[PDB]
């Protein structure tokens, strides 16, 4: 019926950050400030407290392809992390991760970053050993 | 939640039957609120040799809410940013349901003809326009050649 196309959906996501809205714990913008297609995005997750992620930040690349948001983006950590849904040699978030596996058009990059941060904060994950800050995949 | 408003249907038809000069606008076959647009660079401007691609979208509350529009062609202009976003009063503070899609497109066309670096969107481009106007205009003409479709 009434579908906002890819490019204007991406503009909506961009302008939400530019207006100061969004969660405190993660953020995202363009990886290339002059990418008119707005394919490659860059995200930041603040590590959850009381965990081996505390006071750490994680940088990620998010690739919003031509069928986004009907299809999920592709997500690759830049910052090295020990997290079961993150492939340990490529940093790619595995497609069986629930947000991607069950991706719905309503989901945004915000949804995805918040779900990743929640995954970091589970009892089983918060105690994993982490690599040195500054290491990248 | 319904069929396309008649207001939009008629505007769409008239954009073809009674086109505005140097401008084309037609919806995507699979999304009738989403328009492919072209605007010719105005004569006697740095853009004059090019045809520029734009895209426009009609929000659900149109015409009470303004269309959304931006350039897909990369363009060097103080009031157009590196994503193609346009700083236009008619799209914000001066929008009215008395205006039309063709109003917006004409207003973009006139903006190409009268850049305003003193109220800028791309501050880097505006700075160049202010400190080296002839150099900035040359760069806009170069980018027209590099990125815009060539007029016949």
């Amino acid at each position: 019926m009434s579908k906002v196309p890819r490019n204007f959906r991406l503009l909506e996501e961009l302008e939400k950050g530019e207006k100061g809205f969004g969660p405190e714990s993660c953020s995202y913008g363009l990886a290339d400030s002059d990418d008119i297609t707005m394919t490659k995005w860059n995200g930041t997750i603040l590590g959850p407290p009381h965990s081996n992620h505390e006071n750490r930040i994680y940088s990620l690349s998010i690739d919003c392809g031509p069928n986004y948001p009907d299809s999920p983006p592709k997500v690759t950590f830049i910052s090295k992390i020990n997290l079961p849904c993150v492939n340990p040699t490529t940093g790619e978030v595995q497609t069986d991760f629930h947000t991607l596996r069950d991706w719905k058009r309503a989901y945004t990059m915000e949804t995805l970053l918040l779900d990743l941060r929640k995954e970091m904060a589970t009892p089983a994950n918060k105690k994993l050993r982490q690599p040195k800050e500054g290491e990248t995949f | 939640m319904a069929s396309l408003p008649k207001r939009i249907i008629k505007e769409t038809e008239k954009l073809v039957s009674d086109p505005v000069p140097g401008i084309t606008a037609e919806p995507h076959d699979d999304n009738l609120r989403y328009f492919q647009v072209t605007i010719e660079g105005p004569e006697q401007s740095p853009y004059e040799d090019g045809i520029f691609e734009l895209e426009l979208y009609l929000p659900d509350d149109y015409p009470m809410e303004a269309p959304k529009v931006r350039f897909l062609t990369k363009i060097y202009h103080p009031n157009i940013d590196r994503l193609g976003r346009i700083c236009l009063d008619v799209l914000k503070t001066n929008w009215s349901p008395a205006l039309q899609i063709r109003t917006v497109l004409l207003s973009i066309q006139a903006l190409l003809a009268s850049p305003n670096p003193n109220d800028p969107l791309a501050n880097d481009v505006a700075e160049d326009w202010i400190k080296n106007e002839q150099g900035a205009k040359a760069k806009a003409r170069e980018w027209t050649k590099l990125y815009a479709k060539k007029k016949p």
